[PDB]
């Protein structure tokens, strides 16, 4: 699949080192040719130990290799789709009835489908499908579940996008606290779940979770190795600004959340500037 | 046999 | 190495997939038990298809593996150790001894001996070595390159912190344009680079140099899949702020540059706060 | 009645578990604190509760509590008395006469009966009462049962001691065969009909009876969470040998049942052997 | 959770008694109605009542409401779970990962454990956790312990079956002599734990054990409403013969002992039997 081999021979030669530098102790000169050939199928320890004779980031080094777009596989390209058919409105149908069906295949299926049905919620295109199933569906998913990885937390945000919170709620509640860090990747969709959840829970009024997410979020901070997503600091915070408001009325707050919304403004962060705006003025009524 | 029983 | 098997049955289990489901067109039953079982190195391109296969992300899979914390290797260690002996000077010396003769080894370790040598520059301790050497290190290090990795932009950042701008410069420029991602951590470092070459840049004046780093940066956002830094985009802009102020003379900007400062304290990063604050303080007079 | 709480409090302590550990999401504190003190009825879903808490059998505790011994109310005494009057003669009359009215008060009291009756029968006694009345008595209490109580096993058990069989075989054949297990109890006095039955059907030669007891009580043995009394596995079992021998005359099951005989004797169940020994005497003859 | 009311309304109308028979003097119309209608919890206390009312057995009437099957809770089911495993190897790795974890929860759990223990041990599947931890579960289980229930019993028996006696023998002693019968349960349990340390005692010879095993048993006999369990009174007797033939080398034991064990046979105990007889091969011999 990915030229490995070829990226390790490419470092290797940027940094002037000879083969033996990288298989000396670790597998025959033949062998090791044969790994920079791509034609022997390295194994993740062994591409280890070249990464720490390089100096070189071993996942750096698979990102070289190709691991970074999603185009690795077939659900790489079904998501990539997704963002297509948003713009392209027609494209749906086509798609929808090969990705439906298959919605409970993986967890990553499930979360492309999922996005399906936010194109669909968002050009009011028929579903009766989904409001026949969803419920069903999160219980098959869920209701057994112990233990939660990125893509769950990916699937509760975009769930959070096409559901009542009422529905949503019940699932959410045991995937935190966090307690480990495993990647940025990670760390980012459930920033997103907070960040996402918060929102719906100001613009609904209840205070009461508002409160919670915001510990949650606030718990993060306190996490080894985990990497709080700037941009998502700065919204939470204004959003934590808007719920001091709601309960203290605090006219400082409501100032608050004012700059953070326009240092976004500032920064150039201009759809996400909107977004808040439209959002406070809002927020000032229903 | 043919026992008593009383519980 | 890494338990990566026992991830895989574990993820496979709370999933309620069966080992068919993972195994099946891939390898023989009992093979894949002896992957689960780890007793069998798996490769990297089977590892991708059981990722997909369990619906969860490959890297998150690796992480939770255990090529997280840098403990995976001496180099991780070393670096760990870094931190360690900057808040307990006494140890330098010790450990400095063992660093500082295999500086060249890699460029992870020339990081980490960049590492040291920022310690004592803090604590004022003799280095004679690194003065009558970095220039040597440097030349050898970088004199024919041309494609540069993360590790790279790393090692410019300290260097950036523990020798003139003027002896760094010449190492940077060819280093920038980024032309593409190639991950978190990479987008991490060459963000990095920009904001403390811009930071240095503005502190002593250098408009020119400040204009280019501030367009790098921005640049940077053009490029597909990149991971911009929020509190570097928010520094970075605030930079971008005075340097403005120190050209147009514009009040807006100071003000700006102002307002940014006071939303770091808001949202809790005081240290960042209060480099800022005394960045500016001395900004209205001289570094 | 039963100071089931202080049995609470007792384990609670033994196994150091503190008072958080056990009324945590069930009761208050407060309320928690009356059950311990035995100011505070518990139910039998709560006791059910702290029992997994604990991690102790809900069963045992409730006999640590004093739900053992059949002084937890009227009936137990009462049966304990009669085995009192079994060996004191002198003592029937003054309570028979007690007993005797409310034989069909309720199951528990007709089997107390039929145990007086038993121990007349044994030393001669008068008891004119009670052929002038049990053919009603039995008429009046099953004539429109469908479903048995182990107190029901009990009393035919007792019923076959006091009354010929042909009077006795009526009521048993609807009782089985069994299909559940409800408790060592009722396992217990379900098997000793069998085991009385088929004694008596081997005593009378009635060996079609014989067989059928004995069908009955090897499919006991296919039911789910059934207790099969070791003792009367052995003693069933010669019986079993007995009827053999008598069927197809097979010399071996003569020795078998011998065997079993002698097995009793050895491991000290003196009483029941002296029990069988005058059993097989008496079958080679009457 | 159990139908309580729905039994009592059951067997009071088998009975032909009116609600009034049952609540009257403890209860009004209307909430024993509620009861009835198992929509009010009932009390230990009021169960009590009833039940000599209905002149029926208040264990059994809790049986069945469905306090029999031990799906009555986790505990239950997980128990039920092992020996399907015991017959599904493959099972155990999925489960024993949710178990072991928990295995000092509560004395429930632990002997779950031991039970997923025991299965390994059965088809030697790795348990690496188990060897470098049961030391220490059982020093923090039963060091200041005092007093013990049925499940302290039942535990003692699975580890007599996981390991070496001498392991075990410390946290037995203190466990008898019996003095107080607490159910068939709970006498259940204890006379296992006495069969299986006798039988390892007499298996390795240890005659002063096996002699202390079969005092205990004896005693248990002289307790008031103890239920002695007839299986184990005839495989513990011919323990005791074996015993007696290994010490004084009367032939008359060995003769009995064989007696016993063909009694099993004769009555259809075929389990047992294959097991005394492969014993006895044994016994004449080593093991």
């Amino acid at each position: 699949m990915f030229k490995i081999g070829s990226v390790l021979k490419q470092i290797r030669q940027e940094l002037n080192y000879h083969q033996i530098d990288l298989y000396s102790g670790i597998m025959s000169k033949s062998v090791y040719i044969k790994v920079e050939a791509d034609s022997r199928p390295i194994s993740v320890e062994e591409l280890s130990k070249f990464s720490e004779r390089l100096g070189v980031n071993f996942f750096e080094i698979l990102n070289r290799a190709g691991m970074n777009t999603k185009s690795v596989n077939e659900t790489g390209k079904e998501k990539l789709l997704i963002s297509k058919i948003f713009t392209n409105p027609d494209l749906f149908d086509k798609n929808f009835q090969r990705i439906e069906p298959k919605r409970l295949t993986s967890l990553q299926y499930f979360s492309i489908y999922l996005g399906y049905i936010s194109i669909a919620h968002h050009y009011n295109i028929e579903v009766p499908t989904f409001n026949k199933t969803i419920t069903s569906d999160l219980k098959h998913l869920y209701d057994k579940r112990t233990t939660f990885f990125g893509i769950d937390y990916e699937i509760v945000s975009n769930l959070l996008n096409v559901l009542p919170y009422e529905e949503v709620s019940s699932i959410i509640k045991p995937m935190y606290p966090i307690v480990d860090s495993f990647g940025k990747d990670y760390d980012l969709t459930i920033q997103t779940v907070l960040k996402n959840a918060l929102t719906i829970s100001i613009m609904n009024r209840n205070l009461k979770e508002a409160q919670y997410y915001i510990n949650q979020f606030e718990h993060l901070k306190t996490i080894k190795n985990i990497s709080i997503n700037g941009y998502y600091d700065l919204e939470i915070n204004y959003l934590k600004q808007i719920y001091q408001f709601l309960t203290d009325k605090n006219i400082d707050s409501y100032l608050n959340a004012v700059n953070i919304i326009n240092i976004f403004k500032i920064i150039g962060k201009e759809d996400i500037h909107r977004s808040l705006v439209e959002e406070l003025t809002k927020i000032s009524a229903k | 046999a043919i026992t008593l029983i009383f519980i």
